[PDB]
């Protein structure tokens, strides 16, 4: 019975961790300073894994000590343990406290901690059962701080639904519960209906849809970091369909830097592989050294190969990446941006030929370029030097284009618009981290002389001139 | 059966938040205004500190009972001076660099010690620092 | 910490023997995939009949 | 005669690295010659973990026979280096405790225990008393350090190195540090700092635990060339008198260097392809043969426009003794990538040279280099935030 | 005018005598030993009569003042 | 008591903004006397002043200086003093009556 009794003794310790966390739960409303309720969910991920059937049974069954509805609702879900040797009765409610009934800011909590355990149970249909039941709980109420708490069961709640594969049920609710969240001024909750809308509506390629709602929903400015990047990286997803990329890649770049330090790993795979392409396709570069992490080597090298591929300003470099990673971009909802990337392999090309060449016959560029005829390198050209991607002419007489003289850049206002993105920025960090000093309340004026002290000199002065004088 | 019991919780709630925010706000700039204020306040009263008279630099001889101490002033010979309330006599050792009051001569502040004799003596000296890697043979 | 267990992360499979770990200045160019500047010499020393 | 034993002891031995790099290569896998030597090594210094992490990493064949001999003598000799702890912490005094342990860890680094090694290391260092014992510790934990390429080892010893340095003046030891940053240098792509650490101690060369002499200026010659401008190259190295004492025994070497100097570009090409064969078999120029050669294929198309208006395709290739094609793509990518001020006219197959000024080359650094610095700014607040 | 100034206060606040002491609080540490007389009177004023705990507080240690 | 306590609420913001804006009234105005204390305290500097020799640093605020008149005292500092010019042996102006490092 080793393995029963390692398994009781991370069972009580997680029982205590429960109560914890509960008990600052409680202690958010005695106080009435919600943010208490964070350092409960804090722990939510690390007491997500560190639970089992027994640890439920212990904690549904003794936190409420009152067998209400709610205890003929979450009691049938779960498994019950037999008559185990150490019957630790688990009351942390006593006299008073067992008869009153439990804060609706616990009751959610116990609640989602069933919900998390029937997702690590795959039981997704009896977690939308209980999810359901959850969602009318906090519907009804109006507390505040149970916001705090609202936003994380919203979260759950489309879990649910995200292995039930309908997701569209859950939209409507989101909806509703979006325009309560916002006439309430529900700073997290709202940031996570939003983000979770903006997933529902990705999911199904609404891409119309999503746009829509951040061109008239405004995120809260307020929100957290896990919840903004979020935010950055659908926007993000969004503004790269609709051929925004300069403002796409801020958000991703944005959405990289809030991300989690050391974990969510996936979701730094998928904002890098976003990344990669909307920079490919803004014509800027990669950065090497993020396909040299040890996690996104792995699956950044198909993108790897397609940077390269695009690089190079090849198109049958270009094409060769497509016909053996195209499953892949496929399978990772990418493959419509990588079509685009052909229009810039093309651009890249031309440029690198203008900057090489200060005259190239079109037939060269066409080989160059791996493209059909010196025709139709004709017009690619062509259109390259009405966009003002390469400054040159084109002889169609004699055949040839002629790339113009580099003009000295530091003799130009671009130098100075480059330093004042850059020497704004500087300026913005410094108000920034000032701004972020804090000074702590400490007892001011206290430091100088004291009564006792600038006492002494009174008396001992009076004597100086009563003495020295006379 | 409520009226607008809804509509004043909305509007009670709405001004809780501002309430919240400023107060927050306002303590933030409070404790800016009295780090300026202490700052102000200090530098008046420095002026009248920095007339105050300076204190004697002397040496412990040894201590006394009654919480008395014989020192030498740097210039002026030896003295048998008073200790201050917040002054231990027990941290009052032989040989030690001690503060002395302008008037009273009151033992009140114990200076950092000063150069060991013996490493006053060695400096002169100076004989050259050496290990075994150093000697050859 | 609210962790992305939302977005599926893709298993790691990667190499864990050093790979690289090098601090340099990096750049593309040492990545474009091309035959050894021997190779590519050789290949030319006798396109010209030596 | 006595300049092998002049040097600083062979632990960890640096042949044993580049053998182990060498089956690394999947050209050199198989060979059993490299493969003798590195068992031989093995065999003789008694390195069982060194044997255990040759055959995880390479998937070799472990002789149990020959691992159990080995391991039996690793525990008979550490159990009588501790028997010679404790009879000299009881009985003898502080500086025979301290030779003690670095037998220990002398032998912990031989047999390859590298975590064993440091610790023990820390442990002799903590206790050791003479400056110039702590400095060979320090120089220990480099060579351990460059044995594995651990970058924080050899930063962080090298700081402490400089640091003993300065307090006690040995000259001697500064001149072996240069060596020992020349060679970090190497392998971090360091050519402009290993070119001026190897050519300050080409007169005073005495790290033969390192490498041997000739292979020291061959490595000299080698990031000389990439490194230095033709005005330095010729004071230092051409007329170095040093240098060219060696190059009189390393034919190829010699052919190398003049020939870019005295503009021979077909004999550059040819000793610059026998370079690259070398430098990808050597464990400190391996992850950097296709940047120098490239470098160097860049110099010496500079060098040979830098003195010419304009040079028709036709001559460029001539001279290389390549192709017009192969001079075409070399100087289009050069060019494009921002490294050869010249342009290309396709048409009449004419480079024309440029002169862009070290203005707009110093701009753009300020703002490649200074970007760089912005997002540690930019990602450093966003670690004090949270 | 500054003296008076804070002075004034005590007039406008003595029907909520609770307001003072946190209007005025910081004005009792000010630099200036004019205004802090004053912030002394406008506790006085304000709450008069009342014996408030958090304006008492507040002129305990102004009675050491170094300024007479 | 639902309009008591909005209307209550109502008045502490109008009081939050009141205090706000006299709080930055006063820190702009805290900052001229800032540099008022600091132009005034500069009368301890004036002449005559006796030549001391800097010693040792107890703390911030207070040193050990050597006048020239023969004896050693345990003084303060001008906080308006560059303390990277407080090198071992140097000269330094002291009070004539204090002995201060000014």
């Amino acid at each position: 019975a080793a393995a029963e009794h390692s398994q009781r003794e991370l069972d009580t310790v997680t029982l205590e961790d429960i109560k914890e966390h509960v008990k600052q739960l409680e202690k958010a409303v005695s106080g009435k300073e919600p943010r208490f309720v964070l350092r409960a969910l804090r722990m939510l991920p690390s007491t997500s894994r560190r639970l089992n059937h027994y640890v439920l049974y212990k904690a549904v069954q003794g936190f409420f000590t009152s067998n209400n509805a709610t205890r003929d609702f979450l009691l049938p879900f779960l498994e019950e343990p037999m008559d185990t040797e150490a019957d630790l009765q688990f009351r942390p409610r006593t006299g008073k406290a067992a008869s009153t009934p439990l804060l609706p800011e616990v009751e959610a909590y116990l609640q989602l901690l069933v919900v998390i355990f029937m997702m690590n149970s795959k039981r997704y249909k009896e977690a939308q059962k209980i999810s359901d039941d959850l969602m009318q709980k906090i519907s009804t109420q109006n507390r505040r701080a149970l916001d705090l708490v609202a936003a994380k069961c919203y979260y759950y709640h489309a879990r649910v639904y995200e292995f039930l594969d309908k997701l569209d049920v859950v939209r409507s609710f989101l909806h509703a519960r979006l325009r309560t969240a916002t006439l309430r001024h529900d700073a997290d909750g709202q940031a996570t209906l939003l983000n979770l809308l903006l997933r529902n509506y990705l999911h199904y390629s609404l891409y119309d849809q999503a746009e829509k709602l951040v061109s008239k929903s405004v995120f809260p400015e307020q929100a957290n970091n896990n919840e903004w990047a979020r935010y950055l990286y659908y926007t993000g997803r969004i503004k790269a369909i609709q051929l925004e990329y300069s403002e796409a890649r801020r958000t991703m770049t944005n959405a990289l830097r809030k991300a989690p330090q050391h974990t969510a790993v996936g979701f730094k795979q998928t904002v890098h592989k976003l990344l990669i392409v909307v920079e490919l396709l803004l014509g800027e570069i990669p950065d090497r050294l993020q396909f040299r992490q040890p996690s996104l080597k792995r699956s950044l090298m198909p993108y790897f190969l397609l940077t390269q591929a695009v690089r190079t300003g090849n198109l049958a470099k270009f094409n060769q990446v497509l016909d053996q990673f195209g499953e892949k971009f496929q399978a990772d909802g990418t493959y419509t941006l990588i079509i685009r990337l052909r229009h810039n392999v093309i651009k890249t090309g031309v440029r690198m030929i203008s900057l090489s060449y200060s005259r190239i016959s079109l037939a060269d560029i066409a080989q160059k370029l791996q493209l059909d005829s010196p025709e139709d390198a004709e017009f690619i050209v062509a259109k390259a030097i009405r966009d003002g991607v390469i400054e040159a002419s084109i002889n169609h007489e004699k055949g040839y284009v002629q790339s113009k003289e580099m003009i000295d850049i530091y003799s130009t206002r671009e130098p100075q618009l480059a330093f004042h993105q850059r020497i704004s920025f500087c300026l913005d960090i410094h108000n920034m981290s000032v701004k972020a000093m804090r000074f702590p309340p400490k007892s001011y004026n206290k430091d100088l002389e004291s009564a006792e002290e600038r006492r002494e000199r009174e008396q001992q002065d009076l004597e100086f001139a009563k003495e020295m004088a006379e | 059966g409520s009226g607008l019991r809804q509509y004043y919780l909305s509007k009670i709630e709405e001004l809780q938040l501002i309430v919240n925010d400023k107060s927050q706000n306002l303590r933030r700039l409070q404790a800016q205004r009295n780090e300026l204020n202490a700052k102000v306040r200090l530098l008046r009263e420095e002026l009248q500190l920095l007339q105050e008279q300076g204190s004697y630099v002397g040496e412990v001889v040894r201590a006394m009972d009654k919480k008395k101490v014989l020192v030498k002033v740097h210039p002026e010979g030896k003295f048998v001076v008073d200790v201050d309330k917040n002054i231990d006599i027990n941290d009052v050792t032989p040989n030690c660099r001690v503060a002395l009051r302008n008037d009273s001569y009151t033992l009140h502040k114990i200076l950092p010690n000063k150069v060991d004799p013996l490493v006053s003596l060695m400096m002169v000296e100076k004989v050259p620092d050496s290990t075994y890697e150093m000697i050859g043979g | 910490d609210d962790e992305f267990e939302e977005f599926p992360a893709e298993d790691w499979a990667g190499l864990d023997e050093d790979e690289d770990a090098h601090v340099w200045e990096d750049n593309w160019d040492d990545d474009n995939v091309e035959d050894d500047f021997s190779n590519q010499l050789r290949a030319e020393l006798e396109k010209h009949g030596y | 005669e006595n300049l092998e034993e002049e040097g600083l002891p062979k632990n960890p031995d640096l042949r044993i690295a580049q053998l182990r790099f060498l089956l690394s290569l999947p050209e050199h896998r198989g060979d059993a010659a490299v493969r003798d030597e590195l068992m031989a090594a093995v065999r003789d210094n008694n390195m069982a973990p060194y044997y255990e992490a040759l055959c995880k990493s390479l998937d070799w064949q472990i002789d149990v026979d020959l691992l159990n001999k080995m391991k039996k003598a690793n525990e008979d000799e550490l159990k009588r280096l501790d028997e010679e702890l404790e009879d000299a912490e009881k009985n003898l005094g502080e500086s025979e405790i301290r030779d003690a342990m670095m037998a220990k860890a002398e032998y912990l680094c031989r047999i390859g225990d590298k975590e064993g090694a440091l610790t023990a290391f820390r442990k002799t260092y903590d206790k050791t008393v003479a400056l110039g014992h702590r400095l060979d510790i320090v120089f220990y934990l480099l060579r351990i350090g460059l044995f594995y390429m651990d970058n924080d080892l050899i930063t962080r010893n090298t700081e402490k190195a400089k640091s003993l340095i300065e307090e006690g003046g040995d000259w001697d030891r500064r001149n072996r540090l240069k060596v020992y940053q020349g060679l970090y240098c190497v392998a971090i792509r360091d050519f402009k700092q290993a070119a001026e650490l190897f050519l300050d101690t080409v007169s005073t060369f005495t790290s033969y635990e390192l490498m041997d002499y000739k292979t020291f200026v061959t490595y000299t010659v080698y990031v000389s060339m990439i490194a230095l401008e033709r005005p330095d190259l010729r004071e230092k190295v051409i007329k170095g008198a040093e240098i060219l004492e060696v190059l009189h025994s390393l034919p190829a070497v010699r052919q190398y260097l003049f020939s870019l100097y005295e503009c021979r570009y077909s004999v550059f090409f040819q000793s610059l392809a026998v370079v690259e064969q070398e430098m990808k078999k050597d464990w400190l120029f391996a992850p950097h043969y296709r940047y120098y050669v490239r470098e160097m294929r860049i110099h010496a198309y500079s060098q040979l426009l830098e003195s010419y208006r304009s040079l028709t395709l036709g001559y460029m290739a001539e001279a290389f003794g390549v192709g017009v094609e192969f001079i075409d793509q070399e100087l289009s990518r050069f060019i494009a990538a921002g490294r050869l001020h010249c342009k290309i006219d396709k048409v009449n197959e004419i480079v024309e040279t440029n002169r862009p000024d070290s203005k707009n080359w110093q701009y753009q650094e300020t703002i490649k280099k200074g970007d760089l610095l912005l997002n540690r700014v930019q990602k450093l607040s966003r670690v004090i935030n949270m | 005018v500054r003296r008076a100034a804070v002075e004034s206060l005590g007039f406008i606040l003595f029907r909520t005598p609770e307001q003072c002491p946190s209007v005025v609080s910081l004005l009792s540490e000010s630099y200036n030993p004019h205004v802090r007389y004053g912030a002394a009177m406008a506790l006085g004023i304000c709450c008069a009569g009342t014996g408030n705990k958090e304006a008492i507080n507040l002129l305990e240690p102004m009675t050491n003042d170094p300024v007479n | 008591d639902l309009y008591s306590r909005y209307k209550k609420l109502q008045q502490e913001l109008e009081f939050l903004e009141v205090q706000e804006e006299y709080i930055k009234d006063e820190q702009k105005n805290l900052k001229k006397e800032f540099l008022h204390a600091q132009e005034e305290v500069k009368r301890i500097q004036s002449i005559p002043l006796v030549i001391g020799q800097f010693l040792e640093a107890v703390d911030q605020n207070t040193a050990i200086v050597g006048s020239t008149t023969g004896s050693n005292y345990y003084v303060r500092i001008l906080s308006t003093i560059d303390r990277e010019l407080l090198k071992p042996n140097a000269s330094v102006a002291l009070h004539k009556h204090s002995n201060a490092l000014v």
